[PDB]
């Protein structure tokens, strides 16, 4: 038995930033109270077209009832080059550009 | 341009099943989410349920819970929504709804369905019954005589009522049903005419109730009081 | 749950109006709030989403405004494709809950109605019923009491109303109230009165007959 999308909103905590394996860590809050729900989450080549790139790492991205204000961090693979963060989906979904140095 | 062609009209007694059906075209059918939005007495305008894009998400207004289930077939472009345990309540024209943007989960609607009228009653199909409101001293006032016909009791919706097989049209006036204690539906029509020719016009109501392809013609005399 | 309401039900204005109606949410929705118009016989049509941004073809004399727990939308110069209903519609998350609805009518100056009586029909009698019909036919406001009087006594709980739309060519409204009384009650009593007020009539018009004299 699996849990529905999230249908509310998220906002960044803090700036993402980036780990020694070459992730990308993001800190977000979660405004619902429609838990448990599952959090979206991936990275985009634009923002316009939102092709998925790269992969999220998070295993248990689930927003619990006793969640509330409790802060959630995601962990993504980006691709090398520019890309987009993108957290959640629909018409309230938030995004941060994100670069990944080497090649 | 985008159509959802919604199923035909539904009939359904307390305690009985119906399944909605929406066709889809004009869009990439299957990158979007898709609704079910209702409009009746009971409840107003109501967000119902949504299923997203893959089916992988299903959402609930509490009082369908366990009661509607929505589903979709992306190979046909079809929306559906099955209800059971149908209760008076529910009655209601429910509407087909796409999703503003692509990959969502309903928030937004920019495109609707025609809507599919659901009645849930236990009354019985019957005709109604027509009665003359004869035009009299106490409908005439300045040369101006009111009359009309009191349709009585009827279900389901709806009658039409002409007049004189529509060569009367001008200052007729047919009142909206209403939903009477009884579970049938009453209404009346009236016309006002010149108080003069009620001695040499004759003037005829002509009621037609489709749902039962019935039809009363009722001749309003006029009283001598 | 987040209640979603909406002010005013309904109101009358006229072509190049300014019309400013208000919706309510009973806690913080931020800024997602959308509007629809609706016109009878027809599905919504999107106007407005995220408080402020037009829907894509909506003409700019829309605009919306507010924040958390309030919103409105206004019409800056009114014209006759906006007489319809509008709702709000939450999207903070789900339930996707629409507001009652405000309609928007045309204004007019006040007409008085013309009050007509039905006594009921000998048929119906003979099945055991009696409908006593009041009619006000063609006015404006649609606001108006209809006093049944039974022999003084005033009726309560035994009628029902039902008013038409606006008239396509004047605006007026007119007004059915049926008096439903079974054939023994209504044999007991002699006088059958409907007692009418509106803002068109400098007092009250009464329109009444007796029993069995027609």
């Amino acid at each position: 038995v699996s849990y529905s999308l999230c249908t509310a909103a998220f906002t960044f905590t803090k700036i993402p930033a980036e780990t020694l394996h070459g992730t990308v860590t993001v800190e977000v809050q979660y405004a619902g109270t429609d838990g448990p729900c599952k959090v979206p989450a991936q990275m985009a080549v634009d923002m316009q077209t939102l092709t998925p790139v790269g992969r999220l790492i998070t295993a248990n991205p689930v927003i619990t009832e006793s969640t509330e204000n409790s802060k959630m961090m995601l962990e993504l693979d980006p691709p090398f080059g520019d890309s987009y963060i993108v957290i959640g989906v629909g018409e309230k979904k938030i995004t941060h550009h994100w670069h990944r140095s080497g090649s | 341009e985008v159509q959802l062609v919604q199923s035909g009209r539904g009939l359904v007694r307390p305690g009985g099943s119906l399944r909605l059906s929406c066709a889809a075209s004009g869009f990439t059918f299957s990158n979007y989410a898709m609704s079910w939005v209702r409009q009746g007495p009971g409840m107003g305008l109501e967000w119902v349920s949504t299923i997203t894009a893959d089916s992988d998400s299903k959402y609930y207004v509490d009082s369908v819970k366990g009661r509607f289930t929505i589903s979709r077939d992306n190979s046909k472009d079809t929306l559906f929504l099955h209800m059971t345990s149908l209760r008076a309540e529910d009655t209601a024209v429910y509407y087909c709804a796409k999703d503003r943007l692509s990959r969502g989960v309903g928030e937004l609607y920019d495109s609707w369905g025609q809507g599919t009228l659901v009645t849930v009653s236990s009354a019985s199909f019957k005709g109604p019954s027509v009665f003359p409101l004869a035009p009299s001293s106490k409908s005439t006032s300045g040369g101006t005589a009111a009359l009309g016909c009191l349709v009585k009791d009827y279900f389901p919706e709806p009658v039409t009522v002409s007049w004189n097989s529509g060569a009367l049209t001008s200052g007729v006036h047919t009142f909206p049903a209403v939903l009477q204690s009884s579970g049938l539906y009453s209404l009346s029509s009236v016309v006002t005419v010149p108080s003069s020719s009620l001695g040499t016009q004759t003037y005829i109501c002509n009621v037609n109730h489709k749902p039962s392809n019935t039809k009363v013609d009722k001749k309003v005399e006029p009283k001598s009081c | 749950d987040i209640v979603m309401t909406q002010s005013p039900s309904t109101l009358s204005a006229s072509v190049g109006d300014r019309v400013t109606i208000t919706c309510r949410a009973s806690q913080s929705i931020d800024v997602w709030l959308a509007w629809y118009q609706q016109k009878p016989g027809k599905a919504p049509k999107l106007l407005m989403y995220k408080t402020s941004t037009l829907q894509t073809g909506v003409p700019s004399r829309f605009s919306g405004s507010g924040s958390g727990t309030e919103f409105t939308l206004t019409i800056s110069s009114l014209q006759t494709d906006d007489f319809a209903t509008y709702y709000c519609q939450k999207y903070d998350s789900y339930p996707w809950t629409f507001g009652p609805g405000t309609k928007v009518e045309i204004k007019r100056t006040a007409a008085a109605p013309s009050v007509f009586i039905f006594p009921p029909s000998d048929e119906q009698l003979k099945s055991g019923t009696a409908s006593v019909v009041c009619l006000l036919n063609n006015f404006y406001p649609r606001e108006a009491k209809v006093q049944w009087k039974v022999d003084n006594a005033l009726q309560s709980g035994n009628s029902q109303e039902s008013v038409t739309e606006q008239d396509s060519k004047d605006s007026t409204y007119s007004l059915s109230s049926t008096l439903t009384l079974s054939k023994a009650d209504y044999e007991k009593h002699k006088v059958y009165a409907c007692e009418v007020t509106h803002q068109g009539l400098s007092s009250p018009v009464t329109k009444s007959f007796n029993r069995g004299e027609c």
